[PDB]
């Protein structure tokens, strides 16, 4: 449930 | 009626 | 020529944005199922529908244009055929034990595991299988099997995926 | 502790083999969004319910034990107050231009790309998703991350999967 | 009594 880049 | 069609189409 | 015929069926069915949605998908389908009371069945959910529609959505447009129809309804009617074949009993439903048959027949050979899972996630209390369970989880099958080959040079039995692009292949589905 | 009377309230939600099946989280989630009316929803249908049972059944034991059902309630919870918090106009719903932020607030972070198609999947025709997607979405999102993470290990960030792994990992979901 | 406990945890 966390992050993208 | 499109749905008759599709009805038939399938046994 | 079926499919000029077929098109002009389609227009009939898609509307003033020339495509099926979710809803219309849904409708359609719950229409013609219950013009079938053999097909055991609580009618197709629109999340079904939706995850269906995502999952045929290849050009990702959000609903169903004529060529992903065409391809999933010719794949409906002719799974629809399956179905009775293998519904024995006439429960109106696909048996348990009928199910791995019912599969192999649709084309699909996957077993032990996976077909365990399957049964799990779409077969009811008993086992059996009904008609919008059996038909959305072909539907996503054959989109899944489908999606990972798209995604192989030559097979190598492996498909390398990043963050977005599994996202993507996941949530859109 | 705390704990220790949610495992005493799971005893009751879960029923006799003390794990909670699709069906009880459907009737269990619209026995507890119905009592929230500010929480526009058309209800969790039997479908999205088998998915989210799927995708946070890790054991695959068909239903969630304990730790499961734990888990994904305390995300719900939480979830839940981020809605609120987002639905700014107090509409019942969280609006498109909204979404980001509620996302970004689940400490989800992704890009016009996955939004768009997020929308697609799970908004209505206004660009608007009510409770039900809403939750059921994030519900997916967190295992799909979590799925990837776990395939992943400390680095690379981009997995690979055969067939059999592709097809589990999408087929029971 | 199940669902109370739950419903509770809803915010507002
Ligand atoms: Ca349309
Ligand atoms: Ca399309
Ligand atoms: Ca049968
Ligand atoms: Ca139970
Ligand atoms: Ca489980
Ligand atoms: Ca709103």
């Amino acid at each position: 449930a966390k992050a993208i880049a | 009626d499109a749905i008759d069609a599709l009805s038939s189409d399938f046994t | 020529e079926e499919v000029r015929q077929f098109r002009r069926l389609f227009a009939q069915l898609a509307g003033d944005d020339m495509e099926v949605s979710a809803t219309e998908l849904m409708n359609i389908l719950n229409k013609v199922v219950t013009r079938h009371p053999d097909l055991k069945t609580d009618g197709f959910g629109i999340d079904t529908c939706r995850s269906m529609v995502a999952v045929m959505d290849s050009d990702t447009t959000g609903k169903l244009g004529f060529e992903e129809f065409k391809y999933l309804w010719n794949n409906i009617k002719k799974w629809q055929a399956i179905y009775k074949q293998f519904d024995v009993d006439r429960s109106g439903t696909i048996g348990s034990s009928e199910l791995p048959g019912a599969f192999e027949a649709a084309g699909f050979h996957l077993n032990e595991h996976l077909y365990s899972m399957i049964i799990r996630r779409y077969s009811d209390e008993g086992g059996n299988m009904d008609f919008d369970n059996f038909i959305s989880c072909l539907v996503r099958l054959d989109a899944m099997f489908r999606a990972f080959k798209s995604l192989d040079k030559d097979g190598t039995g492996q498909i390398q995926v990043n963050i977005q692009e599994w996202l993507q292949l996941t949530m859109y589905s």
